[PDB]
């Protein structure tokens, strides 16, 4: 109960599917120091 | 004037800062990430369940 | 070499002497030698060292 | 248990036989009052050389009360009473004896051995740490920490 | 370690609290020696003892068998999860697939999962497989050799006859907790076990609860460990379950004290380590899964990093 | 040691609040919330509705929990002629990529919502303004309803 | 045979003829109470500087009584009695004698030599262990563990 | 709990029994004024060697009175009283006892322990500053200041 | 090497001895050795040093 190994026990993890499926293309690097805190797109 | 670094995880970049505010001999670290979200058209999604 | 002390001289202070080579104390405490009447007859130094 | 100041004063009187339970003549209340007063002055002064030992003081500028709880452990009463006796003997025009002095010294040493310090002085701060400690870029630790002043952007000189 | 986050529109966290580093340790201990010793006379060796090597061959097999039996006992005593009821044997495909689904939903990621079942259950699974409609190779294999594939229901299934058997032990009455236990992480972070007393048992029964019994808490639920969300098997939430460690007896008044493995951590000052929906207050309903005195061979399921086994080498004597 | 389980926390919180955002902003609904997912039509109806509305430019998707998928894998094991499908479902319990015309995904990290107490025959009392000039910027509108309970906090939750 | 309080006080009062069995003298309740209280406080302070010897303290908010068992082993009786006698002699304005001082010192040394313990200096903790110990068989035994 | 000159002087007179409740004697007015002005003069002298300790002096042309608030901290009372007794006893031509002298020395040592300075000698002024500090070349920061 | 001092010889003055290698004190304080009667028997120097 004195010496401790240098490897931690494994833990629990969730999964990522929502971020990978949602659109990460249209809004990418448009909220810069110039545009401000919000930016808008057009509608058909 | 604060020690910092960057961490990457599934394409997300997290800013880590380290400092020693106060003379309590207690170090402090903070991790930062800011997100932006938009809803293009509410009529193109939603929830769904089963029916009897 | 091992120092030589007295039982009543070092009683109650063994923990500070057991770790004088691990920690970095500013000083080492020790008592004086007193006879049956309570008078001081010797200093606080150890009596001697083994050869 | 309670270890009252009046009990300590009566102990100090008893061990020199100024006045005990098996005595035809006893001391008047103001003698006990002055004894307790001197006890508290001595204990307040004891916050320098021996250091705080857990004594409880009178808060709210009340006159000392003999029946109040001192708040000291029972392992201190002989030392406190002996040191009180040595200060109080002159008032009764009496002088200490070798046995009393030896007992007071022994009890004081017993109290002293319970409040050690061993400051265990530190390392400098510009002393290099070895290359075998595997220091890193972010956590620094290439040199031992020292006094580590907390410098603020405001107040630059101080 | 586990942590919790903060939300601030600008990042000013001057007046809020910061996560502390509470670390726990899991302990492992050695058991007892396994020794097989024989002796014989010199005259016996001279005139009678021949083929001694073939005589003494199975000692290593006996040693290994004893080790395996002890390991199985330890695993079934230390397991905490529970699925199904002992009253019904394994018959279908969902009966095995449920273990894989439960382990995935709980949040186990590293390692490989395993399930261990007895030859009769393997036979019944093969019988169920023989009713397939399109996989001719699997149908032929099951019909002829009575075998099952290595992967079965998304989990690796194995058949062994070295499993041990356990007994339930007589119990009865509407069992419920009497005193609120302590489930604070700083208290239960060393061994993942806790002690609790019940009320409503039989008047005076010896061996009321035996080792390996399982008790489920009706009105509390498991928690998805990383997302801290509740678990629902369709429309029926999954209930917290735990296993008894050693034998217990009931005294007059229906009071029994029992030590359980696996804990419902619900700590208010450190919410980051929660593993249950709600606290276990006094008067909560508990029940014991099984039958009054049923005896059976329990099937097992586990992850790679559940239990660990080692064989300490021994030094030579002078 | 701290680096490994903090990025996981960051990502988990991000995804949880993103799921909350999507379930708070989505409009379409299908089926009764009480009934879980059991059969093939329960998944096919989403793709059918999305096609019926008229959306083509884009790529459809659907997300289901672990327990629901096993129920579909079990249904797939009962097929009659697809040897590959029955083999995969029997061994790995894995549904194909394209299930019913939409891509079905399995995730265990998913937010949960409480309904919120309500009672009484509800009806609208005032005609709202849903002109395109008014709602051409947000697709949101404010409406008032009657016939509710006397006085309850949280009559309608979010979602 | 067990040893109780009160008999220690009687021993102290007898070895210097304050109240002896054959001295045509008598004991007094005041003397008994003072001796009992002195013994209690003296053991309380002995708890720290000399080693603990197993004395049985009175329960909270209850006065000590002479009939209560002390719990000390019978060997420590002479040392305890002599120390108590030296600590209470000054109450009667009396002074001890060299023979009593020598006896008390000898008995105290006899008590000390029983509770004496000598700690062993542990190795530093970064001291290498040689190749003759075959540390390669084990994982993290390349150096000495130190102390807890 | 503030101190007073009358209280401090009375403590000194009681300590050698010149005037005390234990004896049946009572304070004579002449002894008290002598104590007060002797205390004031002794503090005025003390303003150098022990250093300032917080005494409150009497505003010019006004004599000190026993009811005036001294302003001294409570812990210095024993030290001040014993020094006053030592410089007082010559008035009645008494002789201090060894115990009184030892108590006075102990109190003086305890008072002096709280006033140590250890000035911690500074650098020279022409001592070079190394290249590890990365000094600024234009500024006069290649050497230590070493002054006020 | 470590110095050896009495307990009452250095009680109350430990902070100046602890930081004697970092700061630059002009001197160091220490008390004398006093018997039970208050008389001086030894100087203000430490009793001895460890070998």
């Amino acid at each position: 109960s004195q010496i401790v190994l240098k490897k931690f026990l494994p833990g629990f993890m969730s999964d990522l599917v929502l971020a990978k499926t949602v659109d990460r293309q249209l809004l990418a690097g448009e909220i810069n120091s110039s545009t401000g805190d919000s930016v808008s797109f057009k509608r058909p | 004037s604060i020690d910092s670094a960057v961490a990457t995880y599934e394409g997300f970049s997290i800013r880590v800062h380290k400092y020693a505010d106060g003379d309590a001999n207690v170090q402090k670290m903070r991790f930062d990430l800011l997100p932006a979200y938009v809803c293009f058209n509410p009529h193109m999604g939603g929830q769904f369940f089963g029916n009897p | 070499q091992i120092p030589i002390v007295g039982m009543e001289q070092i009683r109650g202070l063994e923990k500070h002497w057991e770790a004088r080579n691990k920690k970095r104390p500013a000083f080492l405490p020790l008592r004086e030698v007193r006879d049956k009447s309570g008078n001081i007859i010797a200093g606080a130094t150890p009596a001697g060292y083994t050869q | 248990t309670v270890l009252t100041k009046g009990e300590i004063v009566l102990f100090a009187l008893r061990k020199f036989a100024i006045a005990s339970n098996a005595s035809l003549t006893d001391v008047e209340p103001q003698s006990i009052e002055d004894g307790v007063n001197d006890l508290e002055d001595m204990m307040s002064e004891w916050m320098i050389n021996p250091g705080d030992i857990g004594y409880a003081f009178a808060t709210g500028d009340e006159q000392p009360l003999p029946d109040d709880e001192s708040g000291l452990p029972r392992k201190y009463k002989h030392a406190v009473g002996y040191q009180l006796l040595l200060r109080m003997l002159s008032d009764y025009s009496l002088e200490p004896t070798p046995q009393v002095l030896s007992n007071a010294q022994r009890s004081y040493d017993a109290l002293m051995t319970d409040t050690l310090v061993v400051p265990s002085m530190r390392r400098r701060g510009d002393f290099p740490v070895g290359q075998g400690n595997k220091y890193d870029v972010f956590t620094s630790d290439r040199y031992y920490p020292g006094d580590l002043p907390l410098i603020d952007g405001d107040i630059p000189n101080a | 370690h586990q942590f919790s986050s903060l939300r601030t529109p600008t990042g000013d966290i001057s007046g809020q609290n910061k996560n502390n580093l509470i670390s726990g340790k899991a302990t492992g201990r050695v058991g007892n020696y396994i020794t097989v010793a024989v002796e014989y006379q010199q005259l016996e060796e001279a005139i009678k003892l021949n083929q001694l090597e073939e005589i003494l061959a199975p000692v290593r097999q006996r040693i290994v068998t004893d080790l395996e039996t002890e390991l199985a006992h330890f695993m079934m005593n230390n397991g905490a999860l529970s699925l199904g009821s002992p009253n019904t044997p394994i018959t279908k495909w969902s009966d095995v697939a449920q273990t894989a689904s439960f382990l995935k939903d709980l949040g186990v990621n590293e390692g490989e999962n395993y399930a261990v079942m007895d030859p009769w259950s393997a036979q019944r699974l093969a019988d169920a497989q023989t009713g397939l409609h399109a996989s001719d190779q699997l149908v032929r294999t099951a019909w002829e050799n009575a075998q099952i594939p290595t992967n079965f229901g998304g989990i690796r299934a194995l058949m062994s006859n070295g499993l041990a058997s356990r007994t339930q032990g007589a119990f009865g009455g509407t069992l419920t907790v009497k005193t609120q236990p302590t489930v604070t992480y700083n208290a239960v972070k060393d061994s993942y076990q806790f002690t609790v007393t019940l009320t409503g048992a039989t008047a005076s029964v010896t061996g009321f609860l035996k080792a390996g019994d399982q008790v489920k808490f009706t009105n509390t639920y498991w928690l998805q460990q990383q997302t801290k969300q509740a678990l629902y098997n369709g429309a029926t939430p999954i209930s917290f379950t735990a296993t008894v460690t050693a034998d217990a007896n009931s005294d007059s008044g229906g009071d029994v004290t029992v030590t359980l493995s696996g804990v419902p951590i619900y700590d208010t000052t450190n919410p980051q380590y929660n593993s249950v929906s709600r606290q276990v207050e006094a008067g909560d309903a508990v029940s014991v899964v099984g039958t009054a005195s049923q005896t059976m061979k329990p099937n097992l399921f586990y992850n790679k990093f559940f239990c660990g086994l080692g064989s300490i080498p021994l030094p030579k004597l002078h």
